[PDB]
Formats: C-alpha cells, structure tokens, sequence
C-alpha cells in the first residue's frame, strides 16, 4: 500500500510543485514570423473580447456582401483602428437608379399619387434628404452629432457592473456535451465523446 | 378626420392600419432582389419561387434607418394600395391623424429626417410618435386578455409599468414611470432576430452541409421549430432524445416551403424523395443565449445581468413597484414557455420580500402592441397630446425632436 | 475514468491561482488532459503516482485506484457507464447499523444482542 | 449513505427538549439552575409582542383592508409600503415568538 | 410534537464584521457575521453571532456550498455544493446538489413517536461530547 | 454574589498586566463598584464578559458564572 518512508532530494524535491512525466517524432512548429515577433515582443483580455465582438457582428450580418465592409463599421463603433484590427484579427450596393425604376414599375399596379411641387427651401431640403445615398457610417462620423450624444447612445446604455450573474456553463464544442468534459491537447477546445474528438480533429484543430 | 392612422415601423414587419381596425396590416420592410437581378417588394417576398439565393435590403440598419427613399417607397406602397390591401384605401392624407411608432433612442439627425418627410411629403394634419414602450402603460384604460406569470408562485393610463421587448432588431429594457420613460435607466441587448438566426444557420452548417447562403428557409425553421428550454439546459439535454425534431426541406419542382415532421405523431405518413434534417440540440441551444451567452462563445452579460443593472440605477423607492408590474413585447417572445423561464430566473436572484410579476399577451405580440397604440389613439389623452401641423410650421424642424418628442427633453 | 497516465504537473498557490493541476490519460483510443481542481490535486498527492501505470479514478466517490502498470491495456472511452452490485445478508445490515464501526464486528464475531427495534 | 436518506422530516432532536437531563450535572449546580429556572425572561416578549400589535392594529384598521391586496398594491408608492411594513412587523411578532 | 425553524439555501456571501472598541474584556473578535442565502423562491440575508460563524468555519464552507442551519441548536450541516458549478471543472470529488425549494427560512414540526425504553437507553447511553 | 454587570473597565495601556481594573455590577435595587486584582483579571480573562450580562460571582472560591 503507501510507503511510508521514500527517498528525497532536498534541492530537487519542493512540496510547492509536483512533476511527474514518461512517421518520426517531431514536435509542432509555427513558421510564422509575426505570430514569433508578438510572442517574442510581448475578465477576458482585449484580444478575446476584440475577436469575440467581431465573430458577433460577422454573425449578425444578413449577406455574405456586406461581411467585408462590418470589420470598418466595428472599428468606427469601437473606435479602434480599422486596418490595425483588421490584420490582427481574422474573420471566422443597396441602390441603384435602375433598380429604383424597376421598383417604381414594380408597384405601379395601385398607386394614387397627388403631384404637386413648389421651389421653396424646405423642398430643396426635402429633395436632399429624400436622395441622400448616405452610409449609417456617414452619419457617424458626419460631425452633425454631438459627441457627448453619441457616448449617451453607445457607450451609455450597456451596462457597466454586472459583468455576470449567473453561473458559467462549458459544453461540449461539437455536439453540447456537459457530463463529460475534456479539454484538447493541442488547440485547448473542450471535447466529450469519441465521434465529437474524430470531427474536432481534421476540422476544428486548427493550432493542430 | 376623426379616427386617426395607426402605423408601427418595425425593422422585420411593418404594422399598419386604420384605429377603426381591429388588427393591423402586415407588411415586410425589405428589398430582396434574387441572383439574377430581378427585385422583388417586401410584400412579395413571400410569392417568389426561389429561396436558395436572396440578397436582403432594407433601410433600418442595426441603429435606425438611413436610407429614407426606400422607406418612402414602401410607405406610398403600404399606403396607396387599395387593391393590395382589402378595404383599406388613402386618398391624399391632408386631415388624417397619424400615430408612429420609432426606435427608443433614434438619431436626432434622422429623427428630425423623418419629422419632416412625414410632416410634408405626406401633409398629415397632426402627428404624434413615440417609442413602444409608451403606449404600453395605457393598456388600462380598456379590458382585454392578459396572461399573468408569478415567478414566487410556482388617469386610466398606469404610472408604474416596466416594459421590456426583443424585437427582430435587438432587445432593449425600458423602466417607465409616469408614462414617461427614464432613459438614464434603459438597458439594451444586442440580442435579435439576427442574432439566432445566424446562429442556426452556423450551427447546421457544422452539422449538416451550408446554408448560410439561405435565409429564409432558416427563418421559417426557427420561427417554426425552436423553444427555450422548460427548465434548464441540462434538463432539456437529458430528454433532448424525446424532443426531437425532423424538417423536410422545400423541393423547388414541388414545395416552396418545408415542414415540420414529429416522430410521435402518424398523421404525416407519405413518403418523399427529398431528405430530412433531424433536429435534437439546437430546439434549445439556440435560445439559451438569453441566459447563458458563453455557450454561443460571446462575452455578452445577459438578459438577466440587465434587468438588475437597470433596476439598481432607478431609485431604491421604486424598484420592487418595478418587478410588480412587468409586460413582454415582441416577436422574440412568441417561443414557448419563455415567459415562465425569465421570471422563474428573475425572481431567484431578487430578494424574498420582493414578488416578480410577468404579464404577456397571447398571441402574436406585434399586433398586441399595435392594438395598445390604437387604444392609446383612442384616449382622450392623445388628443392633448397630438402636436398640430401649425404649430410645427410656426416651429423649427429641430424644435419638435428636441422637446416633444425627444429623448434629450426628458433626459 | 481509468487509463494510462502519460503528464502529471501540479502548481503551488499563487495570487492569480489557488491550486493548478493538470494530467493527461492516454487510452488506447482517447488521449486528453483534465483540469484539477484543488481536491483532486491533494487525493493525487496522498500517494505516489508516476506516469505510464494504470489507474481508475472514481468521480462520485474521489477515491484512486490503481490498475497496475504498462502489464494491461487500455479499451477505448476514458468515462463510461456502469453499476455496480452488492449483494449483503440482513444480518450483516443490522451489525452495521448497531455500532459507530459495526462493519469490523462481521469479522471479529463480537456483536453482542443487537436491539429489536434496530431489526 | 443509502441509509442515511433524509430523517429531519420525522426526527427529533431529543436534546433541546431536556430529555438527555443525565449529562446535566457535569457542568451545572443545583442552586445556579433554581436560580436560571427562577430568572426566566419570560413577560418580556408579551410586553414587545403587545407594543408592536398596537401599531400593528393601528396600521390595520388605517389601511390593511387594501394594503396586502395585490391589485392596490401593484402601482401604489404608499399602499405598497404600508404593506411592507405590516408584513415586516408581522415577521418581528413571529420571531420573538419564536 | 415540537416546533422547528431552519435557515437553508446556497451561499451566496458571508461577511464577517469586527468591532474596532476593545472594550477592556477582549482582545480581538468578530461582532457579527452577515450571510446571504439563496433558493428557488428568493433570496435573503442573516446576522449571526460568533458561536454560528465558529460552527461553520469548521464545516470549511466557502461561497458555492448549499448549506443547513438549524435555528433551535443552532446546528450548521454541509449538504454539498450547488449544482450549478459542476462544469466550474473537468472532474471534482465533491458531490453537487440541487437548489433546495423554500424562500430562504421554513417552520415545520415533527410529530415522530418514540417509546419510553428508547429514551431510557438514550438516557443511559448518551451521544454527545467531542472528548476522546 | 450575583447581579448584571454596567461596564468592565482594565487598563491594558496605561499601566499593562493587571492594572486593577473595575466593573460596575446593577442590581434592580442596588449597585456598587468592586475593585478587582490580578488574579480576578485572570480569572476574568477566561469565560470572557462583554458587560450587559447577568453574572454571579463565589465569594470563597472566585468562581465565575455566566447566568
Ligand atoms: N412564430 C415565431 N416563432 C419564433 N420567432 C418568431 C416568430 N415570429 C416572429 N419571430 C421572430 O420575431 C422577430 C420579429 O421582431 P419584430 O417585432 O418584427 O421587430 P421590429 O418590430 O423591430 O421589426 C423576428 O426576428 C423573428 O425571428
Ligand atoms: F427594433 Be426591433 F426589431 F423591435
Ligand atoms: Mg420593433
Ligand atoms: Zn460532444
Ligand atoms: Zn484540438
């Protein structure tokens, strides 16, 4: 059973850490020199929630399209250079005059229109604001909104205090598992059962 | 014109009718032109033939809306379409009353856009617009079905009502007292339509082929087949094997829209070539976001993180009147047994002496709040509170969207 | 769980982290690293354990057994399901139940006219 | 394990109702124990229990038909704490009982 | 027949508190300790005096751990921690258990019927003491 | 000797180890001040008294007692 008396190394041994250890074999290597100089030159930390944000307006867009163009508007919103994010973080027009005759021929089966136009300064007003062609981008930085009204709008309404109430839940990554947990070797991706491992393998073990 | 216009702008659908009418109109509020080129209006939509690749445009951003014409286009559309739309009918617009509904925190730029696109492109006679959630406290003046859930158990307008909604857009919590909201106090959620919709579509596209490209099949699938979870996550993983669903995808040659297939029932009992995608985790995985944001992989607080922030910022006076008087708005509600869940896990982080009280409307609750703006409408109080076209005229454009109706007045 | 143990490390207390602990079961199909988190840490410290051995580590109960060394093989899942029966006469129930350490009384014989009402 | 399945629910202590009296005179003396049966602070709590019960039925026959009600109570920045404060008061009465 | 009140439910935070006046007949101790419990139905908040703060001390209780007070005795039992913090690790010896139903605090009485020889034997063969 | 004691005051700075402090114990129809000595402190120290309890004191033996 226990031994009750074992031999000890006073330099080596320290109760504070406890160590034990066992086609060719050849450890993993990373071959890129920007991931080497950013190791070498350096509740979450700004890196995770800057990928985190980001995978979430990537999730919110609606078109393929319009995935390019929400890196710049992210940045704008949280004022983080655009080009400094976008190459350090990796991803996972609407008008047209012909189209707006196509729509006109398009509803012109019921229309009951009332022509009627006078110059005046409000029609000029109402004539640019009816074609204006603005990007939501445009208004943003557009210097018509006032600062502290734009720090009410954005950075006022999320709430600040509580980060988290209730209690943290981790699944499976494949399949949603919970009674079995195991975190991966390589890439740190918790996995559960057998078929969950062999799909995480080839597929989502990236640093693999 | 005494009976005024009812129009409530949303960012999915449009509701709009006559006060006169007991439910309002439904209309899409986007352009979807297929790969082809050929555009299609929001009220079309539905009549295309192909749903494999659409590309979707509408005006309202994530914000609020920007691009003003093609709104217009789909106001005169809405609204000159006596044929479209049975029995309704405008003419020019000149003595009707029109109540609108915005978004609660709208960009004055585009606010004071849309003041004068309505005042005078349409010539409406008087006006008045608001957020939703101030209609909501007038629900009093008149009797209706309201379904009430207690989370301990197991004028005619009211002052104290917390209103709270998860619109297609995103999800925002309103405390409003006096009929006036405290917008020091309002929280937001990103949460939306968007958000689970684009995560059912990631999730069978690791689960099954990719669809990311379709979007109308997936918003079908989750506004048919998806359900919050009874109690909790681990409960619905347990007997998620019992809960388990099967969809048959659309045959274009036969079928523009799939349906739902229930193992448990026999009724559907012909066979078809088309394959079938069975659906066990994500019936409840996806509309654990709410509650549990790390199992998205998001650093989100949560709903339930919110509503105590907003709480703890009002005054200590009237936060357990608060909890007493709480009502859900819409199209994110509409999936079972949610209401229950929320205040089942609102009230276990509140003090015991502190009751939660839900109220939700059955049924859809876009048209709920459309009938509650129509009552308010109604009341005598919208006509003291309806702002006149003269006066605007004798006014500046800003005048109105900085004192009546805007939210710098009452901040 | 049970299998061959391949990396054990175990970290003092630091201000960022209580206790630190991770090892890593290798089966003949699974190989992956558990988090430990303090208790577990200190059941593994009890006694010696050196990488490459067999041994079944029982969750519920947060006992350690040891299956010997790498003499067998692994099989395949590190968790699985399973129950286990015992089968124990009404006398060996009541011994236990009538003493604080009833149990060593089925052996040395010393009972000693257990109560009724225990029966 | 098994067969320590939940007793509370038809146990009883045994020990705080002086049951167990034999282990009493390891530490206790006749005349200190008169004395403590003797110096009993009884007629306290009944005095606390009427002083708060006239408050109680002061608030009562004020408000208390519509205090506790739940509709009267739902928006009403008084009526609710009027309620609260007869449902704390109630809670104080039952703990010194207690 | 008696009547009993127990405090129950998850431990959401305790604080102790001491007082800083020496007062001459101490030399360092706590005032009170204020413990928040948390169940199904609601939550609440308790002030207890050094002889609780002891007993659960010694039953090495930290914030997560559903929890058992007996108010008549005073007796302070460890059910187990709360279910909610079984994935908080891969693996973990402890045993989880669910919230428990009840607000915070329940009175109840038991009605168990016990004939005199038992007492008798508890009388002549009592339980208590810690002393070896 | 059994009565409530007012307040138990020791100077531990002023002097240290016994400095003769006193207490002040009420009665519903009496009260008076002791002087107590070093071995009354120490006596004192164990089975601690922080004022506002009923008490009784041996006059033979010393005896603290906490009523
Ligand atoms: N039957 C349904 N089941 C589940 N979800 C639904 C159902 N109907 C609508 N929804 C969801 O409700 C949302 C509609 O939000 P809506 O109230 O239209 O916001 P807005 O008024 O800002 O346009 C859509 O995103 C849709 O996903
Ligand atoms: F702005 Be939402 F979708 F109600
Ligand atoms: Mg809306
Ligand atoms: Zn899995
Ligand atoms: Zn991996």
């Amino acid at each position: 059973m226990k031994a009750l008396v074992e031999e000890i190394d006073k330099k080596t041994y320290n109760p504070d850490i406890y160590f034990t250890s066992l086609s060719r074999p050849v450890k993993r290597i990373n071959y890129s020199l920007a991931d080497l100089e950013a190791r070498l030159y350096t509740r979450y930390t700004q890196q995770e929630i800057l990928q985190s944000d980001r995978r979430f307006m990537e999730l919110n867009t609606e078109n393929f399209s319009d995935l390019p163009n929400v890196p710049t508007l992210l940045s704008d919103l949280t004022g983080v250079p655009r080009d400094r994010i976008e190459s350090t973080t990796k991803p996972i027009w609407v008008l047209k005059p012909e189209t707006l005759r196509e729509i006109q021929l398009s509803y012109k089966s019921t229309k009951l229109p009332k022509p009627k136009r006078k110059n005046t300064n409000r029609i000029v007003a109402l004539k640019k604001v009816l074609s204006s062609k603005r990007n939501l981008h445009s208004f943003l930085d557009s210097a018509l909104l006032n600062l502290m009204d734009k720090n009410v709008i954005y950075h006022n309404v999320y709430n600040k205090r509580y980060f988290k109430v209730l209690p943290l839940i981790t699944t499976c990554s494949i399949c949603g598992g919970y009674d079995s947990i195991s975190s991966c070797v390589n890439c740190g991706n918790k996995i559960c059962s057998v078929s969950c491992f062999k799909l995480h393998n080839e597929t989502r073990c990236r640093n693999r | 014109e005494t009976p005024p216009i009812v129009i409530d702008n949303g960012s999915y659908e449009i509701k709009f009718g006559p006060s006169t009418n007991k439910k309002p109109f439904r209309a899409l509020n986007a352009l979807a032109k297929d790969k082809f080129g050929t555009s299609y209006l929001s009220n079309h939509i539905k009549n295309i033939k192909d749903i494999s690749s659409i590309t979707f445009r509408r005006p309202h951003e994530l914000g609020q809306l920007t691009l003003w014409e093609l709104e217009s286009c789909i106001w005169d559309y809405c609204l000159f379409n006596p044929s479209e739309f049975d029995g309704f009918d405008l003419k020019e617009g000149k003595g009707h009353h029109l109540v609108a509904s915005e978004s609660c925190m709208t960009l004055p730029e585009l606010s004071k856009h849309a003041d004068q696109v309505i005042f005078e492109e349409y010539e409406f006679d008087s006006l008045f617009k608001s957020p939703v959630a101030v209609f909501v406290p007038f629900t009093k003046s008149y009797k209706g079905e309201m379904r009430t859930i207690s989370g301990k158990d197991e004028s005619d307008y009211h002052d104290f009502q917390l209103v709270i909604d998860s619109g297609f857009n995103c999800t925002w919590i309103i405390p409003v007292l006096k009929g006036i909201p405290y917008y020091k106090a309002v929280k937001k959620l990103d949460i939306g339509g968007r958000f689970l919709t684009g995560l059912l579509k990631e999730t069978l596209s690791f689960r099954h082929y990719n669809m990311m490209d379709e979007t109308i099949l997936v918003n079908n699938i989750k506004e048919q087949c998806l359900f919050v979870s009874p109690v909790s996550y681990f409960d619905s993983f347990k007997t998620k094997d019992k809960h388990a669903l099967e969809y048959v995808l659309p045959d274009f040659q036969t079928s523009f829209l799939g349906y739902v297939r229930n193992p448990r029932k026999e009724n559907v009992p012909l066979p078809e070539d088309a394959q079938i995608i069975t659906l066990t985790d994500e019936l409840f995985t996806i509309p654990e976001t709410f509650f549990h944001p790390e199992i998205s992989q998001i650093t989100k607080p949560g709903i339930v993180e919110a509503i105590l922030e907003s709480l703890s910022m009002l005054p200590e006076i009237v936060r357990p009147l608060m909890v007493g008087n709480i009502v859900c708005t819409g199209g994110n509600f509409n999936l079972p047994n949610f209401a229950q869940r929320l205040a089942a896990e609102l009230q276990r982080q509140l003090p015991t002496d502190w009751t939660c009280h839900v109220s939700v409307p059955e049924g859809d609750c876009a048209l709920f709040g459309w009938e509650v703006m129509s009552q308010f409408a109604k009341t005598d109080s919208y006509r003291k509170a309806r702002v006149t076209r003269e006066e605007y005229y004798e006014h500046g454009p800003d005048w109105c969207t900085k004192h009546r109706f805007g939210y710098q007045n009452w901040i | 769980i049970e299998g061959e143990v391949v990396e054990i490390q175990i970290d003092r207390s630091i201000t960022g982290g209580h206790k630190q602990g991770k090892l890593t079961i290798k089966t003949t199909d699974m190989e992956t690293i558990y988090e430990l988190g303090n208790k577990m840490i200190d059941g593994l410290t009890k006694e010696k354990v050196l990488a490459g051995d067999v041994i079944s580590i029982d969750k519920a109960s947060g006992k350690i057994t040891k299956l010997g060394r790498s003499v067998q093989c692994p099989e395949g899942e590190l968790q699985k399901r399973k129950t286990v029966v015992h089968t124990v006469s009404l006398h060996e129930i009541d011994v236990i139940n009538s003493r604080t350490q009833g149990f060593l009384a089925l052996f040395t014989g010393d009972t000693g006219e257990i109560r009724s009402e225990v029966r | 394990k098994l067969f320590k399945k939940n007793n509370q629910v038809n146990r009883v202590d045994l020990d705080f109702l002086n049951l167990v009296f034999t282990l009493n005179d390891k530490d206790l003396t006749s005349y200190h124990a008169e004395e403590i049966s003797k110096l009993t602070c009884v007629k306290n709590f009944v005095e606390e229990v009427n002083k708060l019960r006239e408050t109680n039925k002061q608030l009562q026959e004020e408000f208390g038909e519509a205090s506790f009600l739940n509709f009267q109570d739902a928006n009403q920045y008084f009526k609710y704490s009027n309620k609260q404060k007869l449902e704390g008061t109630v809670d104080m009465l039952n703990f010194l009982k207690m | 027949k008696e009547t009993k009140e127990v405090y129950e439910g998850e431990v959401t935070e305790l604080t102790p508190e001491d007082a800083e006046n020496p007062l001459g007949g101490y030399g360092k101790t706590i005032s009170h300790v204020i413990v928040g419990l948390k169940s199904a139905k609601g939550t609440k908040t308790l002030r207890l005096d050094p002889t609780i703060y002891e007993s659960i001390q010694r039953e090495k209780v930290s914030i997560g751990d559903v929890i058992y007070i007996e108010a008549n005795t005073g007796a302070v039992k460890r059910v187990g921690r709360s279910d909610a913090y079984a994935t908080e690790f891969d693996l973990e010896t402890e045993e989880y258990v669910p919230l428990p139903k009840g607000e915070v605090h329940k009175k109840k009485e038991i009605v168990q019927d016990v004939t005199l020889h038992d007492l008798d034997v508890a009388n002549a063969r009592p339980q208590g003491g810690q002393d070896v």
